[PDB]
RNA sequence: GCCCCGGCGAGGCGCAGGCAGCCGUCGAACCGGGGAUGCCCGAAUGGGACCUCCCGCGGCUUGCCGCACUCCCAGUCGGGAGGGGGAACGCGGGGAAUUGAAACAUCUUAGUACCCGCAGGAAAAGAAAGCAAAAGCGAUGCCGUUAGUAGGGGCGACCGAAAGCGGCACAGGGCAAACUGAACCCCGGGCCGAAAGGUUCGGGGGAUGUGGUGUUGUAGGGCCCGCGGAGGAGCCCUGGGGGC
RNA sequence: GAGUACCGUCGGUCGGAUAUCCGGCGGGAAGCUGGGAGGCAUCGGCUCCCAACCCUAAAUACGUCCCGAGACCGAUAGCGAA
RNA sequence: GUCGGUCCUAACCCGACCCGUAACUCGGCGUCGGGGAAAGGGAAACGGGUUUAUAUUCCCGUACCGCGGUGGUAGGUGCGGC
């Protein structure tokens, strides 16, 4: 028990008691800094499904991004007029994976692991991120989580090896309509997404 | 000098054996700028086969 | 600096031999990386005299000469003979 | 008085010492081959990069 | 004070309830833990659910009040999760606490429960 | 260029055909293996750099060790991680114009050149919410064909696949939850041991769930009745033979 | 296994054409009496499957190094550099 | 030790924190700290001789500054002048 509730309470803020609840915690979160260390999950069963467990080694962080797409800067040299466009373009990661990017340069020590949503503003979007110390000794005895001290899981964030990632990589698709994904976006030309 | 004579001995005959070759070492690095040309080549070989033995005494 | 690691050579020039003969001042070629507190127990310590004076200048080959002069109780004519000259 | 800086000092003896012909025993030794090298500078003709 | 709690408890009763929680260890049956806890109202086994204050996030007790009301089980509220935990013979805090087969605080349990009645109704 | 262990078996002292000399039969030079020394700058890290040089703190006894930033475990003691470099190959983002169309604006050049970030000796992918069509297949990746085909396109110039078929190589495992509820993990010291790893004191975690269970299609698992109780495959090397 | 599957709209991208994938904005489920796909949408049949969590060798690419070989050049050639 | 640099700030520059950027060796930023003048501010040495070639730097003569000691005294507890 004690776990289908929390889902069914944040399967929609709006009907339910969470909504007045994340009215406060944003007017106070927009006073805290972009990236923040925090103690307990928000969302324990989100988490715990994700895989996160009450040991020394995993930290959950707090990140601030801002909403919408992107703005290009003004080209200098001459363009044709189908490469003038400087204000309807959107960024082909996600805000999640760019939350991730942003937590994983602040914790040089650690590797992400995966992130869930957790409000939204007008203005702003707020996720939390799970990482792991690699190098202490509980993890590196739990078998579960033990495969990531190996030398090919550095970086994973910045390779897109996430499953937000993954997702803006195109990998949740196998069959018709996925020629271009597989095995990499290089790999077929840069042509698929 | 040869290491199995610099091994029979103490730490502190290998020491004023260093500070005498020195000493000679300057000396004849003065009169040279004034018969064995090689004085000063085997004294310096000399001051470093000593002082390799001395350090592998202490490490011990 | 270690002493007995901070001379390398006598000097034995025209205008160092004057010195010697006029001044009891001595003259050597000392490790770049050396102070005069450093030169000073070197030369008292290798050849047992009493220092007065010790002054320095680093030449355009690269050396440090250091003049030295001993207290007028020691000749510097005797280390002078002592040494090759 | 002319208040140079102690390492640009060192790299000017260095080049001053640098600057010398071959000795001629090197030319005996190796039979009329080796003769001159590639670093004879002289100061009005070609500047070091100080 | 946060949103799940629904009525102001004085210390009497506070007090009145960690014995009735020491005790009952002691002697009785007790479910220590959320989990342990909700599964037992689920299932009809309380008498009385004791509560703490201090929880943050409010996610996690959330639920039980009104779950309570329905199976038409009591509860009433204590300020702290780290006393919570102690009586219940626990080396680490605790956020929710159920009396199962209460022995020799029988008559605590039945008290407390009229206490409460009118401070919600 | 200094030391040692083995080999070789008399000369040796770099390119480099000299004057003087020295080392070597107490086994050198040379070859294989292993140690010592190893100035300054440089990620450069006790603090500063218009000159690869300067200026300090402590504490122990001149001689010595320690004193950067960001973070984890902690905790007023300490134990750890990261930073920089690397030809080509690799992953993820940002992204032109010349040119061709006998001009040129959609198109092309091109997801190219170039820019930013992140890894390794390989990386990435990978165990069907798939492919098919009256028959069936059975994780991923690579090779040959399918094919200049389906299809896109001022339907212009041009662009452009996949399934299938023939081969190389083969391999499948684990969480969340339901049920149980501290039965659990890590650090240090006292012991036993070749060791796999046991056992004791003192600490840090953990009921906001450590460990046990369990991992799939009209199915699998749990619970519930019950008859059965071959987890025994791995690991440590006093021993041992063979082979490279 | 939820801001997920799905709808609408905008930008990019694709052979993907009313039927490719990526992202932003506005809406937004069921959840085992359940869910998904079958090249416009929808209704009914039949066939195939169970997403939104994790790991995984071999067959493959490269050669700043080493090894071997050559109807390759032979000092204005051949790497810029014997 | 006494000449100049090693101290101080000027206009100005940089780092950390913080914010932005798909990102950065990119753009900013109040504050904290650190740098920034051999003609600005800023302790203390003059004359004569000596060398092939240096000298307010060596020698002779006569001085000054800072720090640290030793020993005495003024003062603590003393006076002259509307």
């Amino acid at each position: 028990g004690m776990y289908k509730y929390i889902r069914e309470a944040w399967k929609s803020p709006k009907k339910s008691y969470v909504g007045e609840l994340l009215k406060k915690r944003m007017i106070q979160w927009r006073r805290d800094p972009v990236v923040k260390r925090i103690e307990r999950p928000t969302r324990l069963d989100r988490a715990r499904s994700l895989g996160y467990q009450a040991k020394q080694g995993y930290v959950v962080v707090r990140v601030r991004v801002r909403r919408g797409g992107r703005k290009r800067p003004r080209w200098k040299g001459g363009r044709k007029p189908s490469k003038m466009g400087m204000v309807k373009y959107s960024p082909k990661k996600s805000l999640q994976w760019i939350a991730e990017e942003k937590a994983a340069r602040k914790f040089p020590n650690l590797e992400v692991l995966n992130s869930y949503w957790v409000g939204e503003d007008g203005m702003y979007k707020w996720f939390e991120v799970i990482m792991v110390d690699p190098h202490h000794p509980v993890i590196k005895s739990d078998p579960k989580i033990a495969w990531i001290a190996g030398k090919a899981h550095k970086g994973r964030v910045f390779r897109g090896l996430t499953s937000a990632g993954k997702r803006s990589r195109g990998l949740l698709n196998k069959g018709k309509g996925a020629e271009k994904v597989r095995p990499s976006i290089r790999a077929h030309q840069g042509k698929g997404k | 000098m040869k290491p199995s004579e610099i091994r029979e001995m103490s730490i502190e005959e290998i020491d004023k054996k260093i500070r005498e070759l020195r000493l000679e070492l300057a000396k004849e690095r003065g009169v040279l700028t004034m018969e064995n040309p090689m004085v000063i080549r085997n004294l310096r070989r000399d001051i470093a086969r000593l002082l390799t033995i001395k350090r592998e005494k202490l490490r011990e | 600096m270690d002493p007995y690691k901070v001379i390398i050579r006598p000097l034995v020039t025209e205008k160092a031999v004057s010195l010697i003969e006029r001044e009891n001042k001595l003259t050597f070629i000392v490790d770049r990386r050396a102070t005069k507190q450093d030169i000073k127990r070197a030369v008292e310590e290798m050849f047992n005299v009493k220092v007065a004076k010790v002054n320095t200048l680093v030449t355009m080959k690269g050396e440090k000469k250091a003049y030295v002069k001993l207290k007028p109780e020691y000749d510097a004519s005797e280390i002078a003979a002592r040494l090759g000259l | 008085a002319r208040n140079k800086p102690f390492a640009k000092k060192l790299r000017l003896a260095k080049a001053a010492k640098q600057n010398r012909r071959v000795p001629v025993w090197v030319i005996v030794k190796t039979n009329r081959k080796v003769i001159t090298h590639p670093k004879r500078r002289h100061w009005r003709r070609t500047k070091l990069k100080e | 004070k946060p949103s799940y709690v629904k009525f102001e408890v004085p210390q009497e009763l506070a007090e009145k309830a960690l014995e009735a929680v020491e005790i009952a260890r002691d002697t009785g049956r007790i479910r220590k833990g959320t989990n342990e806890t909700t599964k037992a109202v689920e299932r009809g086994q309380a008498k009385l659910v004791i509560i703490a204050e201090d929880v943050d996030p409010e996610e996690i007790v959330a639920h039980l009040p009104p779950l309570c009301e329905e199976k038409e089980i009591p509860y009433v509220y204590v300020p702290s999760k780290k006393e919570l935990g102690a009586a219940a013979g626990l080396e680490v805090p605790a956020a929710s606490v159920a009396i199962i087969e209460p022995g020799k605080a029988r008559e605590l349990v039945e008290d407390i429960a009229m206490k409460v009645k009118e401070l919600m109704k």
